């Protein structure tokens, strides 16, 4: 704390302050043209195509779209600013799936209209161009009374539960081969789906559950298949991933449902940790 | 297929590998 | 409580006898059933107590208590916050242990290394057993010097002086006397109170009291280091709060916070530098004992290794005190003594009465009783206990003389009296062996300058012929033509009292010397020779290189002071005294210039006239000064004058009258096989051996500490940057955590706290003693040098190291380098399963953590295998491992260890639940490789500039 510590006659804790900081300039310098060189070395080995190791990304996991801060959706359906948290983000997901953006133009493509065998584009080499997606018209969804291109959950029912499988690259799902498995769809049938089912968390729960309506590609509760492998997004930008939405009808109000919405297949496996993987939880009330 | 990974065969091979190291460190300064 | 009553009635209290005392066989009877002569010691911890006062005593209860909290949480439902602190505790506990408990077996083991002695007689013998087998009724003499083994009831006192010093605290020493003075035993004169020292004079007396039933019975380094860990402990305190409040201002849930705080504090601090400190400096005074070299304080330890300047004693320390004569010069002849069984030669006549007249005088003071059974061993080599001068002086007789033994028994004597340094005479009297010429014999311990100065008439064969004028010219002439031969000459002089003047029964004195002993008779002087011992000049040699000025203090005549001097090499071969230049060119010493004369011979009378600045110019001139004929007096005088000019001086003594001097300097040396009970414990290191080429070793060892204590500094220093850049990343560059809490515990308490000891085994370099000595004053243990090589240089490549790791297995598994910057929003929120990497997949919470773990434990690895060359570059801080050589099986030992425990952490399974830690694979273990290499080719480089240009700039800043 010496006043006569800072400069006596020569300079400030050293003589000229200068071959120091040369030193470590130089030093570290060198230093981080080594850090460069090593980093740039490990991407040569990286594929531009397909990562390198693909275990980490398990079967993959089961998201619904509106975001939900704790997994609840709690709202009223008589003040409309309860909701607009709510079916804001659902508009904001489907802007890239309307049909005003859907054009070919050497882009996407007229793909089937019934559930399909998953399309093989070609190996995940850049030999061949870029690759050609199905597209996915909005209107697949639906509501079974209401509006037209509605995304809304409104007075009656609650928001369009529009359930997402996580992209991964060059993954083709195996949906379960038997027959009477623990779905029952009435349009059951093995290829070309991968059934899922939004049940109920607990036998207290699953009393008055609700009709769980679901609002797919070939009105059948699933993934149509034809969608599947991704490519990856440098070679299949703009890629319009499946969806389904699930609506909800009837249920308890001013009371707290607790919902499981499971993805049966070969493929999908769940874990005890991962609480989003294969599966997903999402609890929702309604307000009198 | 590109994705499982061989874990458990890890295990047993890294847990030998420790223990060819932790042995060869007794016999060292036994010596 | 027996001064009161007379001796006759204790002497028969314990069946002991006045002169024989009790027998070798009654002493068992009663030392087992009284017991050893000692005192109680403090009961003693039963070593588990010791083990949990460190563990959850001390501020570290807080860690046990929110320890428990934290598991009973995740019981009735977290487990990581746990297991941290549990961690903490633990091996901060178990390692902070098991270095005080080496340290203490190693402490406790110099009270036995040597032991006290006692003068005790039994049987009419006496011998000299151990102070704790001291029964209560056996007979002791006690010695100047010494200390009284136990509480004693003086019978025959011989005018000495018992300092006690610890009743009352008074320096000043009571004079004690066999005669009843006082009532009360505390200011009484018979009883002599046990642990005290005997100053002067010597005594005999009867033990009364043993054990129990007694009087009695009823560093630097360490403060600079501890100051530097309150430095760096306070930053680490400062940042952890500040890491602390920030993330809870971007939200972590206040669980996520708390380990975010633990892992900046540990990172930052040295969690065990003090435990380290304590026990090198242990290690090596265990390993300085080995050698000849013992130290009382833990402090002597620290010093001795800063010594500037070694004033030791000619006799005992630089020779081996045993002499041997080889010249004769009387009768005006020169004479050169021959030894052989035979006696082969006959250099001279063996029938003039000189050679008996000069015999027994010195014969019959030998206080060596020789030892029954010895006659078939040569007298030669039969060994004397007594003074080394009249040891000589008989062995030069004793091959003579037919009947010792007899010899001895025809004449006695009627007093003694004690002898001194600096009084030095020892008079008694002896009967005439002539029965017509009923006189006796006087004995005096002299110069032959004193003796001429003393007698008037010389003997020359057979009459007291009158001195000439050219007899004493003669005189010096021989007196330096033999001390040129570094032997020293002795005068020794023998009288006949008149007989009218001295009755036949006459009782004389013997502290009034009434004595008639000037202008007597006088024969010849003898010299012999006190060879140094075999590793002194080697030792001196290695002081002149290493910067140590070794000055000698001796008691001698100045031509035989620097005979010897030059001989032992303190007076190196191409530097001469003036007196030296002024005998070359035959011209006075006053006008002979002093400068160009870097050493000089000081007479000791010559030194009392001497002011300070006289002496601190003196010590201020030159550099290799010896001091001829001094007092310890003088001995303390330029002892406080050396210190004076900045010198860490460490003077050695024997006798009792060197406490000032032990005292006063920085080390004080004292002797084990010679050195008195006073010096032994007035000092502050003891030689077990008188050789001087110990004192050189200890040096050398304390030198090694200062060297072996750096390296390990700047290792435990190093992993410190590694350990608190990714925390600085995390927040600043926005990028996912690369380094877990845990992890840092393990490259924290772990890899780098416990490897560090085994830098303390390291040997001397190649120049340990070819470097002048450190100043303890402008010389720090850690200094800007060491900082900035350990916080600025090293470990910035080992936290490259570990970086390079934690993007390699990103990169592998999606995530790019290129978007990695500002995903930690989105990273850590727990509400987005669908995050994209660089290829367009989604992942889910609980799967981006799993990667994000594996790459805290590549992390780890990573620092781990770049340690391998911080270990090893830190062997050396200016030799090379080329030259070095890997010999210490500890060092190899750590780095054997520390990734077996890195290959197991990772790999055992049920650590992913617990620790956090998930399995890497193969190509993960070699990221850091490179960097590794690079550490050991940027210091081999560093450290081969800095050889070659002593000096420069390298040397200037870099080396720490």
């Amino acid at each position: 704390i010496w006043n006569s510590e800072k400069k006596e006659f020569l300079g400030r804790t050293g003589g000229s302050w200068f071959k120091i900081l040369l030193f470590y300039v130089i030093f570290y310098g060198c230093l981080a043209g080594i850090f460069i060189g090593t980093i740039q070395v490990m991407l040569l080995t990286i594929s531009e195509f397909k990562p390198t190791y693909q275990d980490r990304v398990a079967p993959p996991g089961l998201t619904q779209i509106p975001q939900i801060q704790k997994t609840e959706i709690s709202f009223r359906p008589n003040d409309p600013k309860s909701y607009e948290a709510y079916v804001l983000n659902i508009v904001r997901f489907l802007e890239k799936y309307k049909d005003s953006a859907q054009r070919d133009d050497m882009i996407f493509e007229d793909c089937g209209d019934v559930p399909s065998e998953p399309k093989e584009r070609g190996d995940f080499n850049h030999e061949r161009g870029e690759r050609k997606v199905c597209r996915f018209k909005l209107e697949w969804l639906g509501n079974c009374s209401g509006l037209n291109d509605e995304t809304y959950g409104y007075k009656e029912g609650k928001p369009c539960i529009i359930i997402k499988l996580n992209r991964v690259l060059g993954f083709k799902p195996k949906p379960p081969k038997n027959e009477s498995l623990e779905t029952y769809p009435v349009m059951k049938y093995n290829p070309n789906v991968l059934p899922v089912q939004c049940t109920g968390k607990r036998d207290e729960d699953k009393d008055k559950v609700g009709n769980v309506e679901y609002f797919g590609l070939g009105n059948s509760p699933g993934f149509p298949l034809q969608y599947y492998p991704y490519y990856g997004k440098l070679l299949q930008p703009k890629y319009l991933q499946p969806l389904l939405a699930v609506q909800f009808t009837n249920l308890t109000m001013d009371t707290e449902i607790r919902i499981e919405c499971k993805a049966y297949g070969e493929n999908i496996g769940y874990s005890e940790k991962d609480r989003f993987q294969g599966r997903f939880d999402v609890k929702i009330e309604v307000k009198s | 297929d590109p994705f499982h990974y061989d874990y458990q065969t890890l295990r047993i091979g890294g847990l030998v590998f420790a223990v060819v190291l932790f042995s060869v460190g007794i016999l060292l300064i036994l010596s | 409580t027996e001064h009161k009553m007379s001796v006759e009635e204790v002497c028969r209290k314990y069946n002991t006898d006045c002169v024989q005392g009790l027998t070798h066989s009654k002493a068992q009877e009663i030392l087992a059933r009284d017991g050893p002569n000692a005192l109680t010691p403090p009961p003693t911890t039963p070593e588990w107590v010791k083990f949990c006062r460190q563990l959850f005593g001390g501020f570290s209860i807080l860690l046990w208590i929110g320890a428990i909290l934290c598991f009973l949480a995740y019981g009735i439902q977290n487990l990581y916050l746990g297991i941290v602190l549990a961690a903490v505790v633990i091996i901060t506990g178990c390692f902070s242990y098991y270095q005080e408990a080496k340290s203490s077996k190693i402490m406790e083991s110099f009270k036995n290394m040597v032991p006290q002695q006692a003068l005790v007689i039994r049987e009419g013998e006496k011998m000299q057993v151990n102070a704790e087998e001291v029964v209560v009724g056996d007979l002791v003499e006690i010695k100047g010097g010494d200390r009284v083994p136990a509480d004693l009831r003086i019978i025959s006192a011989h005018g000495c002086k018992v300092d006690n010093s610890s009743l009352t605290g008074e320096s000043e020493p009571q004079t004690r006397s066999p005669d009843c003075t006082h009532d009360n035993p505390l200011e009484t004169r018979n009883i002599t109170f046990f642990s005290t020292n005997c100053v002067e004079g010597t005594a005999r007396g009867v033990v009364v009291a043993t054990g129990d039933r007694t009087v009695m019975g009823r560093t630097p380094i360490a403060i600079e280091i501890e100051h530097f860990i309150q430095l760096i402990t306070g930053v680490a305190v400062f940042l952890g709060v500040s890491f602390f409040i920030l993330s809870l201002i971007l939200g972590y849930t206040w669980l996520e916070a708390v380990i975010f705080l633990i892992g900046i504090i540990v990172a930052n601090v040295p969690e065990g530098l003090l435990a380290t400190v304590t026990v090198c400096l242990t290690l090596t005074a265990k390993r300085m004992a080995r050698k000849n070299c013992l130290v009382k304080n833990l402090e002597a330890v620290e010093t001795l290794g800063s010594t500037s300047t070694i004033c030791s004693d000619k006799t005992g320390t630089l020779t081996q005190n045993r002499m041997t004569v080889a010249h004769m010069w009387f009768d005006n002849q020169i004479h050169e003594a021959d030894t052989t069984e035979d006696q082969s030669g006959t250099s001279f006549d063996k029938s003039s009465h000189t050679w008996v007249a000069l015999s027994h005088i010195a014969g019959l003071c030998n206080r060596a009783v020789f030892k029954g059974g010895q006659d078939n061993i040569p007298v030669l080599k039969r060994d004397v206990a007594g003074d080394a001068s009249e040891s000589a002086l008989l062995k030069c007789i004793e091959l003579s003389s037919g009947s010792v033994k007899l010899m001895r028994e025809r004449n006695k004597k009627v007093a003694e009296i004690p002898f001194n340094s600096t009084n030095k005479y020892q008079l008694s009297i002896h009967e005439t062996e002539d029965p017509n010429d009923n006189r006796y014999l006087l004995v005096m311990k002299g110069a032959p300058e004193r003796i001429l100065d003393r007698c008037s008439t010389i003997l020359l064969q057979g009459k007291e012929q009158p001195l000439d004028e050219e007899m004493k010219e003669a005189f010096q002439n021989a007196y330096l033509e033999l001390g040129g031969l570094g032997e020293r000459v002795l005068g020794f002089c023998h009288y006949y009292l008149p007989e009218e003047q001295f009755p036949k029964g006459f009782a004389f004195d013997c502290d009034d010397v009434n004595f008639t002993t000037d202008n007597l008779c006088f024969v010849g002087l003898m010299s012999m020779i006190d060879p140094p011992r075999a590793a002194v000049p080697d030792a001196v040699g290695k002081c002149r290189s290493a910067g140590i000025k070794v000055i000698m203090v001796t008691g001698d005549h100045p031509i035989t002071a620097k005979a010897i001097a030059k001989g032992v090499g303190i007076i190196s071969e191409g530097n001469e005294t003036v007196e030296d230049i002024a005998a070359r060119l035959n011209i006075p010493v006053s006008q002979v210039n002093p400068r160009d004369a870097k050493a000089c011979v000081i007479h000791g009378t010559d030194l009392k006239d001497f002011t300070s600045e006289q002496i601190d110019e003196i010590l201020q001139n030159h550099t290799e000064i010896v001091f001829a004929r001094t007092s310890p007096q003088q001995k303390l005088i330029i002892v406080e004058g050396c210190q004076r000019q900045g010198a860490i001086v460490a003077v050695t003594g024997d006798g009792v009258n060197d406490s000032p001097a032990l005292k006063k300097a920085d080390i004080g040396v004292a002797m084990g096989i010679a050195g008195s009970d006073v010096s032994k414990q007035a000092a502050d290191m003891i030689l077990l051996d008188d050789n001087f080429a110990s004192i050189v070793t200890g040096v050398e060892e304390g030198r090694l500490i200062f060297d072996n204590l750096k390296k390990s500094i700047a290792y435990t220093l190093t992993s410190n940057i590694p350990e608190i850049t990714p925390f600085l990343l995390f927040i600043m560059a926005n990028i996912p955590l690369p380094l877990g809490t845990i992890t840092i515990l393990c490259i924290d308490l772990g890899t780098d706290m416990v490897p560090a000891i085994s830098l303390a085994y390291e040997a001397a370099e190649s120049d340990i003693m070819k470097r002048q000595p450190r100043n303890p004053r402008t010389d720090k243990l850690v200094n800007e040098r060491l900082i900035s090589m350990a916080y600025g240089q090293i470990g910035m490549i080992q936290a490259l190291g570990g970086f390079f790791s934690y993007f390699v297995i990103l990169a592998e598994n999606g995530f790019l380098p290129g978007n990695l910057v500002g995903i930690r929003l989105n990273w850590d929120d727990r509400t987005v399963n669908d995050l994209e990497d660089s290829y367009g997949q989604q992942w889910t919470y609980e799967q981006r953590k799993v990667v994000e773990f594996t790459c805290h434990t590549a992390f780890f690895v990573s620092i781990v295998v770049v340690q391998w060359a911080d270990l090893i570059i830190c062997k050396t801080r200016r030799n090379s491992v080329f030259q070095q050589g890997m010999k210490n099986k500890i060092l190899i030992f750590g780095l054997f260890e520390e990734t077996a425990l890195a290959a197991f952490l990772s790999y055992c399974p049920g650590m992913d639940v617990a620790l956090r830690m998930y399995p890497l694979k193969p190509s993960w273990w070699f990221c850091a490789f490179p960097y590794s290499f690079l550490i050991f080719v940027y210091d081999e480089i560093r450290k081969l500039i800095l050889r070659r240009n002593p000096g420069g700039w390298v040397e200037k800043e870099t080396y720490y």
